[PDB]
This record gives C-alpha cells, structure tokens and sequence, in this order.
RNA sequence: CACAUUGCGCCCGCCGGUAUUCCGGCGGGCAUGCCUGUUCGAGCGUCAUUUCAACCAUCAAGCCCUGGGCUUGUGUUGGGGACCCGCGGCUGCUCGCGGGCCCUGAAAAGCAGUGGCGGGCUCGCUGGCGGGUGCCAGCCGUAAAACCC
C-alpha cells in the first residue's frame, strides 16, 4: 500500500511531444494586428560595403557629435579590411 | 544569556512531522527485509509543572508574554521552593519555534546527551548567578510606576484641584 | 498540573494579582462590543472542568448583561440573560 | 503563497522544510527551465505549425544573443545553457535537412535567412565577442521573453527532428561539451546546392576565423571534412596544419 | 578627574591585550591595562586589570558585564575601592610581556665552554655533594667505591 | 565632556544588552477579492 | 559596535593562522605532483576578516583584493607555495577549454593606461599587447590554455574577472568548473 | 434593489438581428447572522536579526639485510601543598631548569622580568648622521640575522 524507505541520496539520484497533434485551420480574428517585421538588411550595413555608401569625416565627425534619438539612421556605413577588425555592435542588447 | 541558552536547546530540538514519519518508515523497512533512549527539550505547561514538582527539570524556561497571565504566575515561585533554576525568556515565539510549534508558554531540559553536561552546568551557573541574583533584589516590590513628563502635570494639576475645597 | 494552581487562585478573588487583573480586564471588556468573541478562554481552568476542549467547534463568547432588577424579580439568573 | 511558506520556514530554522518546499516551487535557477508551464499558451498563440514558424525570427534572435550573453538573476546560467542548446539542436536540423539559403555580414551581427516548409526564418547572431550592457537595461523583461521563447524553440524542434526522422532531444556528452565541441557535441540517431558545393571539399579553420558561423555554414552547404587547430574546440579533422588531404584554409592574418 | 580601577577576572584565552582594550575602549576613555602573566612561560593567569578615565564609565561597564558568558567564562568585573588600590598596580602597563624561553636559554649556558679554572671548581663543588650524599647515605646503609 | 562620555558609556551599555538593532487618515486596505 | 566574542574569536583564528603558515614555511614546499607546469584558475572567497601581512602580500601579487574575484595563474615553485599561503581564502583548481573560453568572452576586461575596458575590439588587443606575437581575442585565449613564452603579458592584460555570487551552486580539478559555471 | 412597477443595477457567458462597439432576449450568479478552513492584509501590540561551528597526519616521506621493524613529521589552562630528588649558578643561605606524589568546576585580587636586531615615534647635529622610547597585533637569543623593501 505504500511505498518501502529510500534514502535521501537515492532520491536525488533519481531526481515531449507534439503541440498540433489535433492542427486545425482557424479563420483569422479582424482584432488581431500582427507585429510588423523589421526590414531586411541592406547593402550599408555590410562590413565591406561598396565604397559609395562610405560617408565622409566631416559627415562622421557631425554625426557622433550631434544627439541621438534624432538621427534617420541609427548607424554610419563603414569599412573594414578583414573580419577581425570589425567591432562589436555598441547597441546590440539595446 | 538567551543567546549562549538556545545554543544548546537547538542541539536538543525535537523533531519534525516529516523526520519522524521518515524514522517510522525507516525502521519498518528494516523489519520487513538497541535504540537509545530519545533526549529532547520538554515543552507543554501540564507536563512541565509535573516535571518541576518531581524534580526532574534541571532548568526551565518560561515566555514573558501569555496572554492569561495566569498561567505562568506561579511558575517562578514554584521553581523557587522546588529549588530548579528558572529564568524568564522575552518571547513565546521564540519558545514557540524551538519546539516545532506556533507559540510555547514554557520550556524544560530534563536530561542532556554525554556531550554536553559540562555545558548544561555552565547555563545553570549562568542563568542562575547571572539572571537570579539580578531579580533577588527586584521580584518583591511592584512594577510600573513609569509616570512621564505629561502625567507629573496632570497630576500636580489635580493635587492643585484639591487645596481649596474637596467636594 | 498548572490547573490545579489555577482553581486555587480563583478561590482568592479578593486578592493582589487577581483584583488587578479583573480591573484591567473589566476597563479592556467595556471598551468592546457587549456580545463579542474571545479567541480563548480568560479562565481556562473553569472552562475545562465545564466541558471546554481546544477542538475544531469549541468556540468561546463574551457577553455583559446590566445588573440590578427590573421592585419586581426576575424569576431567571443574570448569566442566563446572558 | 508558496514563498510566503518558504520564507516562513526559512524565518523558524526549518531548513529541511524550505528545502522540500523549494523543490516543488520549480524555480529556474536550479532547473534551468521555465518557472511555469507555457504549453497552453504558445497553443492559442499559435494554433497551426505555420504560425509557429512565422514568428520564429524574434525567438532565434533573442535565443542566440542570451547564448552569448553573461547570467544575471532573472537569467540564471542553467537557463542560458539551455539557451545555447536549442541553438544547436535547431541548428543540426539545419544541416541535416539543407534548409540554410542565404547569409550575409553585417556591422551590426551576421544573419542567417533559412527556408523551412516554405517561410522564410531571419534571425541575427552577434558578433562572437564580449557585449556591453550599459545603460538602463531591465533583464526582466528580457527574462519574460526568453522564458517564451525557450518553450517554443523546444516545442518547434520536438517537430522538426520527428519529421526527418531523427529521436529528440539528441544525446549530448558533457565531457565533449566541456572539452569545448560546442556542435560538434551532439549526435543525431536515426530511426527507432547543398549536397554538392562543398561535398568533394576539405576545410581547415585558424585561430583567427569565427569557428560558430563557418562551421554552421559550411556544413550546412556539403562540407564533411571540417579540422580546426585544438584551441578552438575538439571533434574535428585533423588538428595539425601539415594534413596533406586538407586542400582549403581560412586564414585571416596580416 | 579621578581615575577608576577595575578587576576582570576569569578572562577566556584569547582576551588578553588589544582585544580587551579595544572592547572597553567603545565603554569610556581607558588610560592604563596590565593582564597578569607568569614568567616560567609566557601565559595568563586570567585576571586584568583596567584603568578608565572616569570612576563613572567605569560603572557602567562593570555593571553591564557583570556576569557574561563568555567562551565558557562567567566573567568577573568588579571596581576596585580606590582604597584598595595598590599604588604598584599598573608596573607593566601598555608594554608586552615577552615570552622568554628560560629552558633554552639556560640550557645552552651549560654547553658554552668555560675556563679550566672555572672547570676546576666546578669540579670542586661536585666532590663535597658526593661526600655529603655519601655521608648521608653511610647512615642509609650504602657505600661506591667510585 | 561628562555628559558626552555618560551617553558614549550609555550607548555601550544598550548595544551589550539589547544588541543594535532597536494620508494620515485610515481607510480600509484593498485585500485580494 | 562590536561584541566581545568577536574580539575573542579573531584571536583564535589568528592564533591558527600564525601556526598554519609556521609549519607551511617550516616544512618543505613539495606537494604531490608532476613538475610539469600547469593552468590553475583561482577565485577569491570570503574566509577570514583579519589577513596577516604574508598572506595579505601575496593577494597583492595576484590581484585578488575582492571577495567573489578570479585569476588566471600558472603552476610553477613559486606560486605553488604561493597559493598554499592563502589556501582558505581562495577556490582553486583546473579549468577546462570550455571554461577558459567563456570567462574571456562573456566577462573579459583589458588593462590600458590605468583603466578597465571591455575587450569589444581585436583592435585593442593590437595596440597594447601586439610584438608579443598575440593578434586576437582567440590568441589571448591560446596563451592562456596552451601557456606559452607570453603567458604572463597575457595573463596581466587581462583584468581580474569580476564574477557573480552563486545561488546554492583544497585543490580540485573539475570541481572548480562546475563553481566557475554557476559563478559566470 | 424595489408595493413587487411585469420596472431598475452589477459580474461572467451565449443567441437573433447590417455588428468588436448598437438593440432586445436568454443562462448561471449577487440578503443577513454565525462556525470551520483558505487566501489577502492592518497595527508608534510583542519578538528575533553584529554566525562563540567545523576546518593538524584518520596518514605521508625516507630507510634497512624483501618483511617486519625503525626515523621525521612539535602539537600541553591557571593556581596551590613544613612532602621525595637530579643538574646549574649562589662564599653560603638560596634561586633557576627539569622531574616523583597530592588537591582544585575552564577555579582566580599588586608582588613585571631577560639581552637584543629591525621598524614606528620623539630629540639633537650637518635628505643624511647620532641618541633615546612602560611603542611593535615582527622576529631572535645574549654578537647578530631573518622579515621588510
């Protein structure tokens, strides 16, 4: 009727499947809104961008200086000569 | 001196509903496949008084806050004539969780492990030399009388009142 | 056997600690309700040897009831007014 | 009401009480799970397997940034190795199945574009560095969301690996994973483009190269002969560089 | 400003100098502390006695510590009468007590080398307490040749 | 002077004995229904 | 305020430490292993309040002036009599590749100029370390597991690593990995 | 809820109509007093909270005449008793060093003495040099060294 002594070790050494088993259509809700997707990347944010998207240094050095939150883009295109020498995204967990 | 005491009370706590059901279910598994005698912290009013008038209570703690005061108001008067150290604790919480329970109006040792007799002798020499002799002064005269700056004026107020003509 | 000294100092109602405690129990009573609950008795000596268990469904009440007469007698107690 | 248990047993000295009561309060620090059970949930969210793949670009992004991400109290380092987990397990189906398509390099990260079943998935692993956390940043939230997204990555790729035909989860080995294999970690069981750009290839890896994205990428475009020099992980090829059958090396040097 | 002289006894091991000052020092102003000590070795004898500034905050701290569990201690604090108070008292105060390793010390005394006079003497001291034992031990009933 | 050394003295002798440690009007709180 | 148990148990600890370090200097300095050099990761724990000034020199030398505070040293003479010294203050013991590799990544800081930088650039690799051979992040890591003729540039480039405080998670060898994994 | 008028609230759900918002209907619910329990709380009601714990070698190393033995691992509360000794000094009495016997709760009421090295502090002389010091939580034994840097 009940279960014999273990010892406290013992128990600590002792201590999945499919969601859509039953996957049915549903009609879409007119409620609901559906998050936009973020675009795709483009030809800027690439490390070695084809040179015509490289701004200049007095458009640099107004851009870091002038404040944020009131920039177009959150980024300046920029050029790197090998992988290694690529930074680490500032903003990343932000 | 309450600190040193339930150094050597927690060493001595009875024990819990689990652990005892895990004791229980442990000696009968070894029965279906030379104890010694159990030494605890004695609690309960009824069974400690009998324990105090029988003279087998070595030190006895009581709670300074049982509601029917009552209750405990002959305690350190008989743990006096019985000649058993006492001393009065500051809390039945606290005696109230040493034992496993909520609140606890009085706690006794009876007899201690090997151990520890030696330190059952210092506590008994403490208590009774550092609480007893304190309250050998002050345990016969009344309490209270704690009148404040508001209640002397109040006072000297009526004795005032009454200087021309009591009604 | 705590009660046995509790049966003995009721019998002394008269005295210090007793008459104290019944004068600051009676000031703490008439500042509550006239019929209200007590969480435990106030003297459980006498509620024990009048039938009292700490069980599930005992449960204790505190009640005044004025005293004096209505010339005429009541025929019943005041603690069955009660 | 469970903590207040706990806190009361912890206030009166029952050790033995808090701890009992610990283990049925499931926290995520020692189990590494979710603290509550989200099954229902991600079932009303999405009702069709579909619409579980359609939202998987935030859970991607979101599981491999924590990978690489330090342990805090609303993350605990038990639930960011499951992180790095489901990471790998989704990346093996990737592999196996040859659904990678596109990649590309970025100043922000390197994303990975994967067709599964017809959706696109799009998501951006960070750069295989140190990431700083400045500023006003709440781990709860963050927290909130990675507890989602872990339950429906694993509810994803329970899916995924029965349709191939492979059990799950894949046995794993610690002593691989602590010799630092990282993929090379798992092994898929059977039973109870892709296959010709790099098949009639043999790579070798440097110290200077991102070993996660190049071997994810190569493996997953035909390449079965991948060596990498010792330090960077264990399950390779060859470790030295004087291999004759090695016939391509990614060096990055100066 | 009169001074007050106070006798710690039953002292733990452990509660000698810096951390006896250090503990009355929170109590009031301490201006003089000797822990009595042995010479044979350098070990306490489990008394103290404290010097305060003021008979007041000297008081206060035998009072409080009257009677103090301490490792097993009962502590003993009394205020010495300033009657009582033995003019040397405080001859070692504020100085450590070196400890002194006599056995050494005068064990090594014996193996330096000394003079051929001083050996002859020497010599000549041990031929009068062997006559004296020997005298002693004729009545005894024994006698060496030797 | 004297009555900044009886309240350091003071002081010492609660902290050994006791230890260290140790809109206006009323509405009804808003419990869990 | 302070209670006079302190004042007498701080004595007691000092009165064995003073002896533990006697019989440590007294006795010779030969433990039982190999004489080939290894890596040791030693964090920093909270023993004892009061240090004496031998022990107390040498967190000096191994920059492990915090509680909860790690480093990366090598197993020679002198630094295994070194660590004997403050055995009860530290955790000791042998990492693995998978630990050395994500205690860089995830909490790795450089030393530049008399400052503490997170190491988010090869870049600052280059210019301060750069004629020892070392180019990247990943041959920081290689010096340190492999030890080389750099490992001490390296091992000082490298800020002691400031790890977290565990929840419930002597010399030990793989014991010191599961400390260093519920402590990243 | 309301002389109870086929009237009017509130909570959850459903149905029919141009309906996510509108209208009507429907279904299940919403009195007081008291008991037991659950959960959420309030109180200048009372209490606790500065961690008096464990942590030498439960065996290592070197040996010898090959299997037993040997050597090293320095680790002791304080006080007292016309008691019995050995050795150092003391002209001697005696005092130090170690023993043999006895007593005492982890007991207690000045009886402080051996020369130093380094460091700290202070005083003088021309950072340096020389003196002192009831200062060392630093060491040594009569010189000095070590530590320190």
């Amino acid at each position: 009727r009940i279960l014999p002594y273990k010892p406290p070790e013992e128990r600590e050494r002792e201590e999945f499947y499919d969601l859509w088993q039953n996957e049915e259509p549903q009609p879409p809700n007119p409620m609901h809104i559906p998050a936009p997707k973020l675009p795709p990347p483009g030809y800027d944010l690439s490390y070695n961008p084809p040179p015509e998207y490289l701004p200049t240094k007095e458009e640099r050095e107004e851009w870091e200086k002038m404040d944020p939150e009131d920039r177009e883009k959150d980024y300046l295109p920029t050029k790197y000569d090998s992988l290694r020498k690529v930074p680490a995204w500032g903003n990343f967990v932000k | 001196l309450a600190a040193q005491a339930f150094k050597l009370l927690n060493k001595y706590r009875p024990e819990t509903k689990q652990e005892k059901k895990e004791r229980l279910l442990r000696e009968a598994t070894a029965i279906k496949e030379v104890s010694k005698k159990p030494y605890t912290v004695k609690y309960g009013l009824n069974h400690v008084v009998g324990l105090i008038e029988n003279k087998k209570a070595s030190l006895v703690l009581i709670a300074n806050d049982v509601d029917p005061i009552e209750l405990v108001v002959f305690l350190p008067a008989l743990c006096r004539k019985m000649g058993i150290p006492y001393a009065i604790i500051k809390g039945k919480a606290r005696l109230g969780t040493l034992v496993h329970k909520k609140t606890a109006a009085v706690v006794a040792i009876t007899e201690v492990r090997s151990e520890d007799k030696n330190e059952l002798a210092k506590l008994i020499s403490a208590v009774k030399e550092g609480y007893l002799e304190k309250v050998e002064d002050t345990r016969k005269r009344w309490g209270g009388g704690i009148m404040g700056f508001k209640a002397q004026k109040r006072e000297e107020k009526r004795k005032k009142s009454l200087e021309t003509a009591i009604k | 056997g705590a009660l046995k000294y509790l049966e003995e100092l009721s019998k002394k109602k008269q005295s210090d600690v007793v008459r104290f405690l019944l004068r600051v129990r009676c000031w703490e009573y008439r500042q509550l309700n006239v019929i209200h609950r007590a969480s435990r008795p106030s003297r459980p000596d006498k509620a024990r040897r009048l039938g009292y268990k700490a069980k599930q469904g005992y449960v204790i009440y505190r009640v005044r009831v004025r005293r004096g007469g209505r010339q005429l007698k009541y025929q019943r107690s005041l603690r069955a007014t009660a | 009401a469970l903590e207040k248990k706990i806190s009361r047993a912890l206030g009166r000295g029952d050790v033995s009480n808090a701890a009992r009561l610990e283990r049925n309060a499931n926290l995520p620090e020692k189990t590494g799970k979710p603290r509550y059970t989200l099954n229902h949930i991600i079932r009303e969210r999405y009702p069709t397997f579909q619409d579980a793949l359609r939202d998987l670009d935030d859970c991607l992004s979101m599981l491999f940034l924590f990978a690489n991400l330090p342990s805090t109290t609303a993350v605990p380092a038990k639930m960011i190795a499951r992180c790095e987990r489901l990471c790998h397990e989704f990346q093996h189906y990737l592999i196996v199945t040859h659904s990678l398509r596109k990649s590309f390099l970025s100043i922000k990260g390197i994303y990975y574009q994967a067709n599964i079943q017809g959706e696109d998935i799009l998501w951006l692993v960070p750069y295989k560095f140190n990431q700083r956390i400045v500023g006003d940043v709440d781990f709860r939230i963050m927290g909130t969301f990675v507890e989602f997204y872990m339950t429906l990555l694993g509810f994803v790729n329970y899916r995924l690996y029965t349709s191939i035909g492979l059990k799950y989860p894949p046995k794993f080995d610690q002593v691989k994973d602590d010799q630092g294999a990282e993929l090379a970690a798992f092994s898929l069981e059977g039973l109870n483009d892709p296959s010709q750009l790099f098949a009639n290839f043999t790579f070798f890896l440097s110290r200077e190269t991102p070993r996660q994205p190049l071997e994810f990428i190569l493996r997953a475009f035909g390449c079965k002969r991948i060596g990498w020099d010792a330090v960077l992980g264990e399950g390779a090829f060859t470790t030295d560089e004087s291999d004759p059958r090695i016939t391509h090396q990614i060096i990055d040097r100066p | 400003s009169q001074p007050g002289v106070m006798y710690i006894a039953r002292l733990p091991h452990g509660f000698y100098e810096h951390e006896l000052r250090g503990y009355f020092s929170q109590f009031g102003e301490i201006t003089r502390l000797r822990v009595v000590r042995n010479k044979k070795t350098g070990a306490s004898r489990h008394r103290a006695f404290i010097e305060f500034a003021d008979a007041e905050v000297a008081d206060i701290a035998a009072r409080t510590m009257d009677k103090y569990l301490l490792f097993g201690h009962i502590l003993t604090c009394k205020i010495v009468p300033p009657a009582q108070v033995h003019p040397d008292l405080f001859k070692g105060a504020n100085r450590r007590f070196k400890v002194v390793p006599w056995n050494k010390m005068a064990g090594r005394q014996l193996e330096r080398p000394l003079s051929e006079s001083q050996w002859q003497v020497k010599v000549a001291k041990e031929e009068q307490r062997r006559a004296a034992r020997a005298e002693k031990l004729k009545e005894m009933g024994y006698e060496f040749e030797a | 002077s004297k009555a900044a050394k009886g309240a350091q003295a003071k002081k010492a002798a609660q902290a050994a004995l006791k230890g260290v440690h140790s809109s206006t009007t009323f509405h009804r709180p808003k419990t869990l229904v | 305020f302070k209670r006079a148990e302190k004042y007498v148990k701080e004595y007691r600890e000092q009165e064995r430490e003073k002896i533990r370090l006697a019989r440590i200097a007294k006795q010779q300095g030969s433990f039982h292993i190999p004489a080939e050099a290894k890596l040791v990761f030693v964090i920093r724990i909270k023993g004892i309040n009061k240090i004496p000034p031998k022990p107390r020199k040498i967190l000096q030398l191994l920059r492990l002036r915090q509680i909860n505070n790690g480093v990366f040293v090598k197993v020679t003479k002198a630094t295994a009599e070194m660590i004997k010294i403050v055995e009860p203050w530290v955790a000791y013991g042998y990492p693995n590749l998978k630990s050395v590799r994500e205690l860089i990544y995830k909490r790795g800081y450089g030393k530049v100029n008399g400052q503490r930088i997170p190491l988010t650039d090869n870049a600052i690799i280059e210019e301060n370390l750069g004629k020892y051979g070392i180019i990247c992040i990943e041959d920081l890591i290689h010096e340190i597991f492999t030890v080389g003729p750099n490992f001490k540039q390296a091992a000082n480039f490298l800020w002691p690593f400031k790890l977290s405080n565990p929840n419930g998670g002597g010399n030990r060898e793989e014991h010191i990995n599961a400390l260093i994994r519920a402590m990243n």
